[PDB]
């Protein structure tokens, strides 16, 4: 009665045999916002049931020599559905987000997977140069990857300069072949401003790392997909005005 | 209880979630799959009894224990019969007695005495038990026989046989036919361990006999001892032996030349 | 009699041949009387 | 507590470790019959002890290319034990039934079984001539195959004109491989008439058919037997006279 | 939760994954002498801190031609750590004894092991010689092994003539290579006197014998190690005089 | 020390070679007393 769930938002559901416990961050639900912590003036709107519903992104097939992909989700959403139309009329945003990374695999397949969300997740550029005009600096696609996602190059240090070993700090959760085939974390609203743009800032990124390997014999089956769904919870948008793409 | 066990009444069973009959056997318990959880059964009401299936209706058996041969010459002559106090002389009462470890209890040794030929002279005999640490008579005309603060047994051949009862006289708690350990510190050897398994607390001295006469007797007796056990306490039951004995202190058997502890078989798939 | 149900089925990887083993008691009923020797041993050497 | 299970009729068990819920047909237990419903003035004999037990059949090797078994379950146990002899000495019958079919495998085989009852499950012809005279009819060992059974030849329609995709609304069970390894079913009398023949009349029919195929690596065991046992609940006879075959 | 469990015995633990229940040998538990049984004057030490903890014996690779091994626990300790330095300044002895033994698989391996404790477990000679002189008699390496352990040569007599059959009467624990890894016995001291010398007499002593064979096919790992830990439950010794070896 | 208990045993199509992943933290005993600079940074880069 643990290691099943049905997480149910809006239309959508999820069913699971292979699952732990559900990690809710930081011990703290995602609410609105109160009226002692706001400062607009203009009434928000919530729609409740066209954008609180589990969007289901593309699947990445998990290699032998894959590194780890990232992604920055207020900027994954940004242009699939009635969520990213309503987020491209609107100045302001607060919302959290409920995840769920689906990874199967049989009982003759071994490895490991390191799924977490770090608040304000900075792509660092990669040079050894300290020239204003050569440093390096991410692209945009780097930084934004949009609903596609990215690659690691040096998934050791996060591709930020801060060690994955100690990682273990955030929200995080284990995708252990053996014992699970699912994870899922509850995040709130982490922000020092309470509303703010989701075009021009990603208020965290998920990001999913192979700790072990994948090895199996051959005979079994090669193709292991990544997928990956997100739950906008507790939406709120507000300062109407005409349609920004980026 | 004085009957066995009596059966409840059952019927069938057409639901799910209760198992009786798939008790798992790893864990080291076993079955309790009684018949009132699988095939209907009936009431009854058993009243066989269980008293003769006890220990001590078990053990209150005499068997053989000792032969001893006394020939009492005219010119090859010892004229005492020494005999060591051991139960694994014979391999039916030590077969009865070696299904335990540890074991405490009485005996009721009775000697049952005959000529060579057969025949009952109307001669005394003298039965001497010599406990460990006394002087053994070295002659039918020595000091020792005079059985002062010793105790002995004057009967005849015509008389009925003799019998006494024997306490229970180890220094340790109980008896044990099996003793994992040596008797004394020191280097033991690797060629021959001789004195492993030796248990010094079994040794219950040694029993004599002689004719009471002046000259001598020409005539070869043998006695029987048969040994009653009472009052029995048995600790840690052990499995029965399924090999031929071998020695008496020793549970030695053949390496080779091995005894199946079942008869074979035409094949598997047949019961006859 | 021991009987074949439906079969012995085995995934491939994995050896096709097992065993069982028998084990045997006696209820709480079990009623044993008349002591009498055991046929086991016949003879004995002289130890 | 709710995988185990043992089930107890007569001087028969039968011990479980991979097992679903127990399936009770149209939510009515098999019972005697009284006074209201009969018709018959004789009294009918309940032995109860010797015709209610698991009787076991024979065991078929499910292959490949198996298309399915069916049965005829007043008729199977017309000739074997105690209640074939009692209901060839009788003229009325009625009695429930109790099922239970093994099929074990490894955790390295997939396939799947749909084990049901149909109430007259009534044998179609195979042809497409409308001549009266040449019109083909099943023989009698198809309609009655015994105690050794009969294999379908079109399963998709059920052998009757009927398809198999819509024979879910009987009482039914499927054997998953991966999930269970039997099927228990508790079927009443059901029938238009209180009491009735055993011999002349089979009241419904067993059917497995193998709906997924059976799928395995070289390497693995070949022999998938199929084993069925039947339980004979609350019997009772009427109408003794002499003893008759078929 | 019976499956899982946690033995803790002074700066030691076991955890476990695939247990059966802990035996507890004869119903009894491991305790003090009382004082109406004891028969010295002197006051005897209790560690309880320093002796009591598990002990971890070496690794024995389980082939397939194996016939099984056996130890005499009251030597094996006997000059391993606090306990064995304990032992050998002492005179008397009396304690009891936990047990666990280790051997895991994977999924596709098969086998079985029957381990278990005789208490007063003799050695015999194996030979068909009846006369005093050469009558084949075990050495001292046979009879006492030590830490390292000694191997049968007749296991289906337990080279003591006495039938493995039979041996289930025992305090025993199977260890079934498709149910559990491991096997707990929990055995009190067991002498017909209340102390004894912890070297020149051995109360007990553990016996592994594979009763199914290790079987396996061609492609799994091939080390299968036994692992015996053992834990020397509520010790006492009386009699401090200088330390002997043997 | 980690010790190898039993065997690492495998079946038959099935890779031989896993891996363990450590973890460490502190109890709620853990007690920082003193406190000084690391020394995981000696030297710097004019920024
Ligand atoms: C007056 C003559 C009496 C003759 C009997 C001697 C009395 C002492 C008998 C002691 C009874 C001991 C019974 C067995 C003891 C040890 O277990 C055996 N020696 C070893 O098997």
């Amino acid at each position: 009665s643990d290691r099943v769930a049905q997480l149910t938002v809006g239309n959508s559901s999820i069913t699971t045999q292979e699952a732990a416990n559900i990690v809710l961050a930081y011990g703290e639900w995602p609410e609105y916002c109160p009226d002692t912590d706001a400062t607009a003036v203009d009434k928000p709107t919530r729609p409740d049931v066209s954008v609180n519903r589990f969007y289901t992104l593309d699947s990445k097939m998990w290699q032998e020599n894959s590194t780890g992909w990232y992604w920055k989700f207020p900027d994954v959403l940004n242009k699939t559905g009635v969520f990213g139309q309503n987020a491209q009329f609107h100045y302001l945003y607060r919302s959290g987000f409920c995840l769920h990374v689906q990874c199967n695999a049989s009982k003759f397949h071994q490895g490991a997977l390191l799924v977490a969300v770090i608040p304000e997740f900075v792509i660092a550029g990669r040079g050894s140069n300290t020239k204003p005009n050569e440093a390096p600096h991410p692209g945009f696609t780097t930084t934004f990857p949009g609903t596609t996602g990215a690659t690691f190059h040096d998934p050791y240090v996060l591709d930020s300069g801060v060690p994955l070993s100690q990682a273990l700090i955030y929200p995080h959760q284990w995708i252990n072949l053996r014992t699970n085939n699912c994870a899922t974390v509850i995040v709130p609203y982490i922000n020092a401003v309470p509303f703010d743009s989701a075009i021009n800032h990603s208020n965290f990124g998920l990001i999913v790392i192979p700790v072990s390997p994948l090895k199996y014999s051959s005979g079994a089956t090669t193709a292991i997909p990544i997928t990956i769904t997100i739950a906008p919870l507790n939406s709120e948008f507000g300062g109407l005005r005409q349609a920004v793409s980026q | 209880a004085e009957s066995a066990a009596n059966t409840t009444p059952s019927s069938h069973r057409l639901e799910t979630g209760r198992v009786p009959a798939l008790q798992a056997a790893e864990t080291g318990a076993t079955s309790n799959a009684t018949d009132e959880n699988m095939i209907e059964t009936r009431c009854v009401v058993n009243r066989n009894g269980v008293l003769e299936t006890t220990i001590n209706h078990f053990f209150s058996r005499s068997g053989l224990v000792g032969v001893v041969n006394l020939t009492d010459g005219g010119t090859d002559t010892t004229g005492y019969a020494t005999w060591d106090i051991d139960i694994m002389g014979f391999v039916q009462l030590r077969r009865k007695c070696e299904m335990f470890t540890y074991m405490r209890f009485n005996a009721e040794f009775t000697f049952v005495t005959t000529t060579k030929n057969g025949e009952a002279r109307p001669y005394m005999l003298q039965y001497m038990y010599v406990p460990p640490g006394a002087p053994k008579p070295t002659g039918r005309d020595a000091f020792q026989w005079q059985t002062a603060t010793n105790p002995s047994v004057f009967v005849k051949l015509t008389d009925p046989p003799a019998q006494v009862s024997v306490p229970f006289m180890s220094p340790a708690s109980a008896y044990q036919w099996f003793y994992d350990g040596y008797p004394t510190f020191g280097q033991h050897p690797e060629t021959s361990n001789t004195t492993y398994g030796l248990c010094p607390n079994n040794m219950m001295g040694t029993f004599a006999v002689r004719v009471v006469s002046r000259e001598a007797s020409q005539l070869k007796l043998q006695t029987r001892v048969y040994m009653k056990l009472k009052h029995v306490r048995a600790w840690v039951p052990r499995p029965i032996r399924s090999q031929p004995y071998l020695l008496k202190n020793f549970p030695n058997y053949d390496s080779s030349k091995i005894t199946n502890s079942a008869r074979d078989r035409s094949s598997i798939k047949q019961a006859n | 009699t021991l009987w074949y149900q439906t079969n012995y089925v085995v995934p491939p990887e994995t050896p096709g041949e097992a065993y069982i083993i028998a084990m045997g008691a006696a209820q709480d009923n079990f009623t044993l009387k008349i002591c009498k020797d055991t046929d086991e041993v016949t003879q004995q050497a002289v130890l």
